């Protein structure tokens, strides 16, 4: 039970992690920088034609639960 | 019936992977030296990663356990294809299979077992490929296979479906000795022979 | 000669004696002091868990306190140049004119990513847009100094011969020529940090990284079974030598899967598997576990210990909270305090994620990595990348990857190569010292602690 | 004793077929390393098994020998040892708890409480 | 004219420019922009808003 649950929380993490990455260097677009703050800037992103987007706010949902 | 169930189906896997790849029949870069196959191996055996013939030993290993109350002897069969004549016979006895714990014994004896028949393959030739095949043949006490369709065999779920896919399955048909160790446990009182020329 | 010759002179002239197995000798005592004195600094609550910015704030307002004393303590009021005299700028926009000045300021560069780890996360995003356009549409290559007013272009030799990371605080002081460009003659680093005392029978540490346990590589459990037997003194069979190993130091990657695709049975396996190599090797030496970034637990940094639970139930006995000394989880960053020894070991994570990016300048050898670990010692920063090491909700107002006091021995793992390197910043000792893995070139690090004198054990 | 070894030792290599050691040895019979290795050894003398011997260089180098005919650094070597017998080609030992209440030739400072 | 000439749900910048140059672009909230324009540090928000608008230019050709 606690080593699937483990599991499941390093899985949803990684899925975290790899969605921020993505998002962070889509947006260097617009920044081009990939230091501090890029991640801020990504962070407001609320393009409804993005399905990067919605999995994102899913994944930050299931964690904040 | 318990637990013999998992322990015999992982026992007859390693018994057909190591029999499968130790005689060449198939190419042994689809093998690989694992540990876990949905099942936890007492051995590093090398098991093979294809879908089809994963899911067909699965079938044939379950039409195996579940014929099992009436079978006494499972034996695999090398035979070529240029000419349908059997070259080597392997023989597994189930002698009253000692039918109706410490797993870790169960795991050494069936590795002490693998370790013989490893050691007896080794002593064998090379095998070449190119339909150098293998059959499958058992023995039972008193079954009769192949009658079950007798009245179009009305299907309501999946178990019914296995089972006569399975008793549809088979077919009636009709020099150096050389035994080796089998399982000495309680449970699973398993001999072990073979088979050349 | 053959095998037989060497057989028949090595074992016919065996001494067997010493092995008395009654009277046995006794292992050298090594006690880290920090096991329960106070102040865990990298044990965070996980209940607990952007605050990324209100990190960055303090981290750059502590870092320009520091710069600016360390300029203070050598730029001060006097210090002429060769012609002119120098001059002090608060803005990065007063510098302008023939005349020398010094100013603090954070360095931004472009740190483009890498195209493996590109398409590696790309593969596992279901339908993200082609990350190549973000790097090629742009038309680079050019280091600027940003202190909240303003940009200026840092053209220069000494700027070359020099690595850098978007986020560190920098003093240099130059004098533009002919553009909006500041020249450098001089790069200023902040305060040396204060370091504890070199004390002054003796033991050692066995340092090991890179195990990575699966259930598809066996040779890894025979070299694991091969350096317990070697440990155990019964293969060296130097008694005299082999006792001065006081402690073993797991530094991390002890198992290794990929999350996407595994169950609990492997991971069961493995641990239990590795249960037994701990039974055989704890009632002799002692040992110290430390995760990874393919271990079973978080991502980030600053990793807490795995559980008391993934282990065999014969180990109860170990976890009864009485026997610390013996066997000791701690978190992936720790500074040990062995014997008045302060040294502090990484899992590798942020060397790793650093490399991880593709710099555009500064012109993966054995002497970039010990570059870089010189220059994260001397940042005085063990995590440069923020977002892409560190987690959210790492500490309120005092972050704890900001080096406080300066240790005596660096110790990186999960590296390629094996090295190690003397540095001397502000008076001071340092020695940085790179772990290779254990399951390819599975090399043993032995680390005195009487004269800091590292050796390497091979293992095939 | 040279006598109730070598049977152990043919016992467990013919009937239980399974690799054996010389840490299996010490532990059954409660001696020493080097004995361990003399009788590994004496049973090497007076053949249906392979030989797996190790090698000790200098700088606390540790090697296994496979080909046995090109042995590199000959005058390096300070011990060498036959390691363990196993019938078969594949090595692929199997490992399990040891009760080491008098086996042990170095003891640990601490004792458990 | 990009709705009578293709046919498509959306009709917005970013979808077009996805299905038409394969470029997608991030969308950001007007507030979010105010906020970025009014910041006196922080010249990445600057620049960040700049290449917006100048992408959001350049792709009306
Ligand atoms: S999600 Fe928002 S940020 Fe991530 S890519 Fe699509 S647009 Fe750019």
């Amino acid at each position: 039970t606690t080593l699937s649950f483990l599991i499941k929380k390093l899985k949803r993490q990684k899925e975290y992690q790899t969605l921020k990455t993505v998002c962070r260097t889509c947006s260097y677009r617009y920044t081009s920088d990939a230091g501090i703050e890029n991640d801020h800037i990504a962070s407001k992103c609320n393009s409804y034609d993005c399905p990067v987007f919605y999995s994102r706010v899913k994944a930050e949902r299931y964690l904040r639960d | 019936n318990r637990w013999v169930e998992k322990w015999l189906r992982v026992y007859l896997k390693c018994y057909i992977n190591l029999i499968l790849f130790y005689r060449n029949v198939y190419p042994p870069q689809s093998f690989d030296y694992t540990t876990y196959q949905s099942f936890n191996l007492p051995q590093f055996v090398p098991i093979n990663r294809h879908p089809a013939l994963i899911d067909y030993i699965e079938e044939l290993i379950l039409d195996v356990l579940s014929k099992l109350t009436h079978v006494y002897r499972f034996s695999i069969c090398i035979i070529n294809k240029k000419n349908d004549l059997c070259i080597e016979k392997y023989v597994l006895d189930f002698s009253e299979l000692q039918h109706v714990i410490t797993e870790t014994e169960v795991f050494d004896e069936f590795r002490s077992s693998l370790n013989s028949l490893i050691m007896h393959l080794e002593k064998l030739p090379k095998v070449n490929d190119d339909t150098i095949t293998f059959e499958a043949v058992i023995n039972a006490i008193e079954l009769e296979l192949g009658h079950k369709l007798d009245r179009n065999r009305r299907v309501d779920s999946l178990e019914e479906k296995a089972e006569i896919e399975r008793d549809s399955n088979w077919v009636k048909c009709q020099i150096k000795l050389t035994s080796l160790v089998g399982s000495d446990v309680g449970p699973l009182i398993i001999h072990q022979f073979s088979e050349k020329l | 000669l053959h095998m037989d010759a060497l057989l028949t002179k090595f074992n016919e002239d065996r001494s067997l004696q010493d092995e008395n197995l009654s009277q046995p000798r006794t292992r050298v005592r090594i006690v880290d002091d920090n096991l329960y004195n106070k102040s865990n600094p990298f044990q965070l609550c996980y209940k607990k868990r952007s605050q990324y910015y209100h990190i960055y704030q303090y981290r750059l307002k502590t870092f320009r306190e520091r710069v600016l004393k360390e300029c203070d303590k050598r730029w001060d009021a006097g210090f002429t140049l060769n012609g002119q005299l120098v001059l002090k700028k608060d803005k990065v926009l007063d510098i302008q004119g023939n005349q020398p000045c010094w100013c603090v300021g954070s360095i931004y560069c472009e740190m483009k990513y890498k195209p493996n780890v590109l398409d590696e996360v790309i593969n596992d995003t279901y339908g993200a847009p082609d990350l190549t356009k973000s790097y090629t549409d742009k038309e680079s290559d050019e280091i600027m100094l940003e202190d909240e007013s303003g940009r200026v272009l840092l053209v220069g030799d000494f700027i070359r011969s020099t690595p850098f990371i978007t986020g560190v605080v920098v003093g240099i002081l130059g004098m533009e020529a002919e553009a909006g460009t500041f020249q450098v003659l001089d790069i200023c680093y902040p305060t040396p940090l204060p370091q504890n005392p070199f004390p002054a029978t003796r033991g050692k540490i066995a340092l090991v990284s890179g195990l990575n346990l699966n259930n598809t590589s066996p040779d890894r459990l025979l070299r694991l079974e091969i350096l317990r037997e070697f440990l155990m003194g019964r293969i060296n069979n130097k008694i005299d030598d082999i006792s001065l190993i006081g402690r073993l130091l797991i530094c991390g990657n002890s198992v290794d899967f990929d999350i996407k695709s595994v169950n609990k049975d492997e991971l069961m396996i493995s641990l239990t598997e590795f249960s037994k190599f701990l039974h055989n090797i704890l009632p002799s030496i002692s040992v110290d576990i430390m995760p990874g970034t393919n271990d079973p637990s978080d991502k980030s940094l600053p990793q807490q210990p795995f559980h008391k639970s993934l282990f065999d139930k014969s180990l109860e006995s170990y976890f009864n909270g009485s026997n610390k000394e013996i066997l000791n989880l701690v978190t992936n960053p720790y500074e040990f305090s062995y014997n008045g020894v302060d040294v502090l070991a990484v899992s590798g994570k942020n060397i790793n994620d650093i490399c991880k990016y593709v710099i555009p300048s500064n012109d993966d050898d054995i002497e970039h990595r010990l570059d870089l670990m010189e220059c994260t010692m001397k940042w005085q920063n063990i995590a440069p990348t923020a977002p892409d090491t560190l987690w959210c909700y790492p500490y309120t107002d005092k972050d704890p990857f900001v080096l406080d006091k300066w240790p005596h021995v660096y110790i990186v793992a999960n590296q390629p190569y094996f090295g190690t390197r003397v540095v001397e910043i502000g008076g001071k000792n340092i020695k940085i010292i790179s772990v290779p893995e254990f399951s390819s070139t599975g090399m043993i690090i032995l680390l005195d602690l009487e004269t800091l004198e590292a050796e390497t054990v091979k293992i095939d | 004793m040279d006598q109730k070894a070598s049977y152990f030792i043919n016992e467990k290599l013919f009937t239980e077929v399974k690799p054996v050691l010389f840490t299996d040895l010490i532990h059954h019979l409660k001696i020493g390393p080097s004995m361990a290795k003399k009788l590994m050894f004496d049973y090497y003398k007076q053949a249906k098994y392979n030989c797996v011997v190790i090698c000790c260089y200098k700088d606390q180098t540790i090697k296994i020998i496979h080909d046995l005919s090109n042995i590199p650094q000959q005058d390096s070597i300070i011990d060498c040892f036959i390691y363990a017998f196993n019938p078969m080609d594949s090595f692929i030992p199997y490992y399990d708890i040891i009760d080491q209440k008098d086996c042990l030739t170095i003891k640990n400072s601490y004792e458990l409480k | 004219a990009l709705r009578s000439d293709v046919n498509l749900t959306q009709y917005t910048i970013e979808s077009a420019a996805f299905n038409i140059l394969h470029k997608r672009l991030p969308h950001f909230s007007f507030e979010s922009l105010t906020n970025m324009w009014n910041a006196k540090k922080s010249t990445t928000e600057l620049k960040t808003v700049l290449n917006y608008w100048l992408s959001r230019a350049q792709i009306n050709i």
